[PDB]
C-alpha cells in the first residue's frame, strides 16, 4: 500500500484496506513509533487528511507517498 | 515537442530548473534523485510543491510564493489562451491552481509545515499588501469551505490577525491608514462567505476569558481591535488636532470633516461585518448579544462621577458599539411602527439573560418588589430571548454607559484645562537652584504639559464626533424610536402610537405620596431600570449645544417630547426627581426664543401635538408645586433650577400659543384650588429670592476681599482652593436665585395683566401685598443700592427689569378694591415714597417706564396712600374698642373670650358655640371641631375685664 515520510525523510510503509478510516491509520502510524495518534498530522497531494475520511475517499491508492508530522 | 512548454511552462511558473544551472532567479532543485529526472509535467508537480515548502533553502516567504505561483499562473492562462494550442496545456495550468490553493490551505492551518515563518509572518505580508492576495485567499476560502476545514482557516487567519494588531503595529487605530483599511478588507473578504459567517463566533478568543479585564475585550477578543477604530481615540486626536492647537474655525472644521468621513467608512464596514455575523445563523447572532452584553456588563463604570478609565473599555470601542446596536435596531423603529410589537415589553417579567441588572435602580420600585416580580412572573426553561428585544435593550444599555461615559468624559474637559493651565502657570513660577530639584521641576512641567495636550485635542476629537449630524441623528432617531416604544408600554391598551394614550392614567391628587403612587405605578413599566430614561435623557440635553444637533428640526421630535410631557403629567411613572429635572430642562432648552427672536424649536410641537397640548400646562403648573418635597436633594436640577426652567416655558408658552395662555386662565378660573397651590409656591419664593441673591452676591464680595488680602490674616482662609469652590459656589447660588426672582416677577406681570382677580383672593391678596412691598424696598433702597459687582449680568443680576415687572403688577392690580386696601393696610412696608422713589430710579434708564406707565404708578400710590388715610381716619373717630377685645365674626367685645386649637383665633364662647351648633369646623380654616376642644383665653378675658372697668369710671 502506502509510504510514510517524515520532513527530515525517513519512510514508514503502512498496509492499508481502502476502507479503514485517517484515525485508524494514525493509530497504525501511531504504534508504528512511540507517539500518540492525537499528535499526527498527514497530508496529501495538497490538503491535511481528517480522522473520519477512509483512506479510499482520499484517493488514496498502493505507491503513494503522503507526509506525516509528529507534535509536542 | 509539446512535452517541452508544459515542462517549462511549469519552470516559469514555479520558478524552478533542475540540471539547469543558467539564466533566470529559478532555485535548482536540491537534492532527491528521484526528482533528478529531467523532464517534469503534471505529475512531478506536487513533488516540486513539497520541495519549495518543506524542504527549504531561503524559501523564507512560503505564503508570499504560493500566491506569486497562484498569479504566474493566471497570468500564463490568459497569454496562452490567444495562442495555438491553448487546450493542449490546460491539464498543466489545472494542475497547479489545485496545488497551489491546496497547499495555500495547508500553510494557513497547520502551524509547522513549510520551515520558514509561521501563521504570524504570512498575515504580516497579507496585510501589507491585501489585494495581491485576495483572489489567492478566495479560492483558499472556497477549498476550505468545500473540504469541510473552514474553521481550521478561520483559527489560524484570525487569532494570528488578533496578535499582528496587539504586537506588530505600535498602534492599531485610525492613524495606521493603509493597515486599518487592510484589515477590514480581510475580515469582509472571509465573512462574506456565507460558511464561514455561520461559524464565525467560534473562532479560539471570540469572547473574553473569564479573567480578562475590561480595557482588554478591545484588545484580546476577536473583534475588539477593529470595533475600536475611532477618531476619539487619544493617539488619533493628538495626531490630527494636537498638532496645531491654535487653528482657524475654518481649519478646525476641515479637521473635523475628513475624520467624520472616514469614521463613517468605518461603521459601515462594521456593520457590513457585523451584519453577516447576525446573519449568519442563530449561533453567530446569539453569541454576538453575548458579546456586547458581556462588555456592557463590566463597563457600568464608566458612568461614576470618576470612572477609573485605565480598568474601562474605550470611549472610542464603546461609542461605535452604541452606533452598530442603534443600526441594527432602525428597522424595527422607522416612522411607521408597524414593527413595533416585536419589542417584549415584557422583557424583564423573566430574570434577565444577557444584561446583568444587578444594582440597577428601576423607575418606580425597589431591588425588594422586583425580585418579587419575577418569581410570581417568571418565564419558563429555555423560552428566551428574542433578537430584536435583547437589541433594542443593548441599545439603550449603550447609550448610557457607552455614549453616556463618552459625553460626560468630553463635559468635564473645559474644566480639567483650566486647572491644568494654572497649575502649570503656578509651577513656571518656580525658581530652582538645585540641579536635581531643577529636573524635579521640569519632569513635572513636561508631564503636565502632555496631560494638557491630551486633553485639548481630545476634546476637538470629541467636538469632531458629537457634530458629526449624520451619526448623531442615527442616536437621536432611536432616542424617538425609543419613546414611542416607552409610551405603547405605558397604555394601559398597549395600542399607542395607533391610538392615542388617554393621560392622566389614575385621576389627579386632590403628604407622602410615594407608597400610594409606587402602588398604582404602570406594570410593567415601574420595573424598567432607570437607564432606559436616563440614557435619551442625558444625551439629548448634553447634544442640545451643538450647532449641528440632531435634535434641531428633526420631524422625530415629536415623540420625544410626548413621552417628556407623559412623564411630567404622570407623578407615578418616574419617581426620580432629578430624572425629572433633566427631562424639564430639556423642555426650557426646546422653548428659548432663538437668536433672532422666533420661537423655539419645540414651540410647534407644543402648539400642534394633541397629546403634548392636552397635559403640558398642567404637567408644568403641578411640577412646580410637587418639587418642593425634594426631600434628600441639591443642585443642578434643585427645585429652584427645575423652577426657573419651568417659568422659561411658562412664559413662552403664554406669549406665542393662544391655546396655552386659555388653558392657564381656564385653571385660574375653572380649577382654582390646583392653580393657587401654584401661586401661592411662587409668590413664598419671592418672599426670600432677592435677599438670597443679595446675600449671596455678598458671600462673593468678602470671598474675594478675602483672596486679595496679601498681608494676610488670615481673618479664616480655610484652603484657598475651598473658597474658590465656596465662590464659584456663591456665584451660582446668586445667579440661580436673581434668574427665578426675575422670571416669577415677569410671570406675576403677564398673568396679573389678564387674570387680576386670580390675585386678590383672601389667600393670596395679604401675602402679595407683603412680599411685592417688601421686594420694592430692596429695589428702592439700600438692599440694591449698595451692590455693586462686576458685570452683574454674570448672575442675572437686573434690579431694573425686576422693578419694572415689580412696578407693572402693580399697576395690572390697581383696580382690585382688595388689593388696594392689603397694599394699604400692610404696615410692614407701606410707605407713598417707595413709589416716588422707584419712578426716580426706572427713568435712569431712558425708555424703561413710558410717562403713561409713570403716571398710572402714582395713580395707584395716590390710591393707596389715601385708603389709609382715611383707615387711620375711621380708626380714630370710631375705633374706640382695641382690635383684640372684638369677636372675629360679631365685631363686639368678647364676653368669654376662647382659642380655636385650629385656627389659634380668638373668638365669644357664644360665637364658636353658635357656630359648631350647625356646622363642626372651626369656621376660619374648616378643620373638624368639637366644642370641648377650645381653651379658655383667661388672660386675654382679664384684659378685657381691665378695660370695661377703665371705661365704666367715666359714664
Ligand atoms: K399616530
Amino acid at each position: 500500500s502506502l509510504t510514510f515520510k517524515n520532513f527530515k525523510k525517513e519512510k514508514v510503509p503502512l498496509d492499508l484496506e481502502p476502507s479503514n478510516t485517517i484515525l485508524e491509520t494514525k493509530t497504525k502510524l501511531a504504534q508504528s513509533i512511540s507517539c500518540e495518534e492525537s499528535q499526527i498530522k498527514l497530508i496529501y497531494s495538497g490538503k491535511v487528511l481528517q480522522d473520519s475520511k477512509t483512506v479510499s475517499e482520499c484517493g488514496l491508492k498502493d505507491g503513494d507517498q503522503v507526509v506525516f508530522m509528529v507534535s509536542q | 515537442s509539446p512535452e517541452f512548454r508544459s515542462m517549462t511552462a511549469i519552470e516559469d511558473i514555479l520558478q524552478i530548473t533542475t540540471d539547469p544551472s543558467d539564466t533566470r532567479g529559478y532555485s535548482l532543485l536540491k537534492s532527491e534523485e528521484v526528482p533528478q529526472g529531467s523532464t517534469l509535467g503534471v505529475d512531478f508537480i506536487d513533488t516540486l510543491l513539497l520541495y519549495q515548502l518543506t524542504e527549504n533553502e531561503k524559501l523564507d516567504k512560503p505564503f508570499e510564493y504560493l500566491n506569486d505561483c497562484f498569479r504566474r499562473n493566471q497570468q500564463q492562462k490568459r497569454i496562452t489562451k490567444n495562442k495555438p494550442n491553448a487546450e493542449s496545456l490546460h491539464s498543466t495550468f489545472q494542475e497547479i491552481d489545485r496545488l497551489v490553493i491546496g497547499y495555500g490551505v495547508v500553510a494557513l492551518q497547520i502551524e509547522n509545515f513549510c520551515m520558514n515563518g509561521a501563521f504570524i509572518n504570512y498575515i504580516t505580508g497579507i496585510v501589507s499588501n491585501v489585494n495581491s492576495y485576495t483572489d489567492f485567499l478566495s479560492q483558499i476560502i472556497q477549498r476550505a469551505i468545500l473540504e469541510g476545514t473552514a474553521l481550521d482557516l478561520l483559527n489560524a487567519v484570525f487569532p494570528t490577525l488578533l496578535e499582528y494588531c496587539n504586537k506588530h503595529v505600535s498602534h492599531f487605530d485610525l492613524n495606521e491608514s493603509v493597515i486599518y483599511n487592510n484589515v477590514l478588507t480581510i475580515f469582509e473578504l472571509f465573512v462574506t462567505f456565507k460558511p464561514i459567517a455561520e461559524i464565525f463566533t467560534k473562532i479560539d478568543g471570540f469572547f473574553a476569558d473569564y479573567s480578562c479585564k475590561p480595557q482588554d475585550f478591545e484588545r484580546k477578543t476577536i473583534l475588539g481591535p477593529i470595533l475600536s477604530l475611532s477618531p476619539i481615540e487619544a493617539a488619533v486626536a493628538i495626531r490630527n488636532y494636537g498638532d496645531n492647537l491654535l487653528r482657524s474655525k475654518q481649519q478646525t472644521a476641515m479637521i473635523h470633516e475628513s475624520l467624520q468621513a472616514e469614521h463613517k467608512v468605518v461603521i459601515d464596514r462594521l456593520f457590513f461585518i457585523v451584519d453577516k455575523l447576525v446573519r449568519g445563523s442563530l449561533n453567530s447572532r446569539t453569541d454576538m448579544i453575548s458579546y456586547f452584553a458581556h462588555i456592557a456588563n463590566k463597563n457600568h463604570l464608566r458612568r461614576a462621577d470618576h470612572p477609573p478609565f485605565k480598568e474601562l473599555s474605550s470611549n472610542g470601542f464603546m461609542s461605535n458599539i452604541t452606533l452598530l446596536l442603534v443600526r441594527f435596531s432602525q428597522p424595527f423603529l422607522d416612522i411607521s411602527y408597524k414593527k413595533i410589537d416585536k419589542i417584549d415589553a415584557n422583557y424583564f417579567n423573566n430574570p434577565s439573560l444577557f444584561i446583568d441588572l444587578s444594582g440597577e435602580t428601576r423607575l418606580n420600585s425597589d431591588f425588594k418588589e422586583a425580585d418579587a416580580f419575577y418569581d410570581k412572573n417568571r418565564k419558563t426553561a429555555d423560552s428566551k430571548p428574542n433578537f430584536i428585544s435583547d437589541c433594542f435593550f443593548l441599545t439603550l444599555t449603550y447609550l448610557h454607559y457607552g455614549l453616556g461615559g463618552t459625553l460626560s468624559f468630553e463635559e468635564k474637559m473645559g474644566s480639567e484645562i483650566k486647572a491644568l493651565k494654572e497649575e502649570i502657570e503656578k509651577v513656571k513660577k518656580i525658581a530652582a537652584n538645585h540641579d536635581v530639584f531643577a529636573r524635579f521641576i521640569t519632569a513635572q512641567l513636561s508631564k503636565m504639559e502632555k496631560a494638557l495636550k491630551t486633553t485639548e485635542s481630545l476634546r476637538f476629537a470629541l467636538q469632531g464626533f458629537f457634530a458629526h449630524r449624520s451619526l448623531q441623528l442615527e442616536v437621536f432617531d432611536f432616542i424617538c424610536g425609543a419613546s414611542t416604544f416607552l409610551i405603547r408600554v405605558v397604555d394601559p391598551e398597549h395600542e399607542f402610537p395607533f391610538k392615542q394614550i388617554k393621560l392622566p392614567l389614575i385621576p389627579d391628587q386632590i403628604v407622602d405620596n410615594a407608597d400610594f403612587l409606587r402602588a398604582h405605578a404602570p406594570v410593567p413599566f415601574k420595573y424598567y431600570p432607570e437607564f432606559v430614561v436616563e440614557g435619551p435623557v442625558n444625551y439629548s440635553l448634553y447634544i442640545s449645544k451643538y450647532q449641528t444637533s440632531p435634535i434641531f428640526r428633526n420631524p422625530r421630535l415629536g415623540s420625544f417630547v410626548e413621552f417628556t410631557t407623559m412623564v411630567l403629567r404622570c407623578p407615578e411613572l418616574v419617581s426620580n426627581p432629578h430624572l425629572k429635572g433633566k427631562l424639564v430642562q430639556l423642555l426650557s432648552v426646546g422653548a428659548m426664543p432663538l437668536t433672532d427672536n422666533s420661537p423655539g424649536f419645540m414651540m410647534d410641537i407644543f402648539e400642534h401635538d394633541e397629546l403634548v397640548n392636552k397635559n403640558l400646562l398642567y404637567a408644568l403648573l403641578d411640577f412646580y408645586v410637587i418639587v418642593e418635597k425634594t426631600g434628600s436633594s441639591s443642585q443642578f436640577y434643585d427645585k429652584f433650577n427645575s423652577r426657573y426652567s419651568i417659568s422659561i416655558i411658562l412664559e413662552e408658552l403664554y406669549y406665542k400659543i393662544p391655546s396655552y395662555k386659555n388653558q392657564l386662565i381656564w385653571q385660574s378660573q375653572n380649577n382654582a384650588d390646583f392653580f393657587v397651590r401654584f401661586v401661592a409656591r411662587m409668590l413664598n419664593d419671592l418672599t426670600f429670592l432677592l435677599d438670597e441673591g443679595l446675600s449671596n452676591l455678598a458671600e462673593v464680595h468678602n470671598i474675594q476681599n478675602e483672596l486679595d488680602n496679601r498681608a494676610r490674616g488670615a481673618p479664616r482662609e480655610e484652603e484657598d482652593k475651598e473658597l474658590q469652590t465656596r465662590l464659584a459656589s456663591a456665584s451660582r447660588q446668586a445667579k440661580s436665585s436673581c434668574g427665578l426672582a426675575d422670571k416669577s416677577m415677569k410671570l406675576f406681570e403677564i398673568y396679573s395683566k389678564d387674570i387680576p382677580a386670580a390675585f386678590v383672593t383672601p389667600e393670596i391678596v395679604y401675602r402679595l401685598a407683603s412680599m411685592l412691598n417688601y421686594n420694592l424696598e430692596s429695589l428702592v433702597g439700600p438692599k440694591c443700592g449698595e451692590l455693586k459687582v462686576k458685570d452683574p449680568q454674570s448672575y442675572s443680576f437686573n434690579p431694573k427689569d425686576l422693578l419694572k415687572a415689580l412696578t407693572t403688577v402693580y399697576i395690572n392690580l390697581s383696580e382690585q378694591s382688595e388689593f388696594i386696601s392689603a397694599v394699604a393696610k400692610d404696615e410692614r412696608s407701606f410707605n407713598r415714597n417707595l413709589f416716588v422713589r422707584a419712578v426716580d430710579i426706572l427713568g435712569r434708564k431712558t425708555g424703561l417706564a413710558s410717562p403713561e406707565f409713570i403716571e398710572k404708578l402714582l395713580n395707584f400710590a395716590n390710591k393707596a396712600e389715601e385708603q389709609r388715610k382715611a383707615d387711620e381716619e375711621e380708626d380714630l373717630e370710631y375705633g374706640d374698642v382695641p382690635d383684640e377685645f372684638l369677636d372675629p365674626l360679631m365685631y363686639t367685645i368678647m364676653k368669654d373670650p376662647v382659642i380655636l386649637p385650629a385656627s389659634k383665633m380668638n373668638i365669644d364662647r357664644s360665637t364658636i358655640k353658635a357656630h359648631l351648633l350647625s356646622d363642626s369646623t372651626d369656621p376660619f380654616n374648616r378643620m373638624p371641631l368639637k366644642l370641648e376642644d377650645v381653651t379658655p383665653n383667661e388672660e386675654l378675658r382679664q384684659k378685657i375685664l381691665c378695660f370695661k372697668k377703665q371705661k365704666k369710671e367715666e359714664a
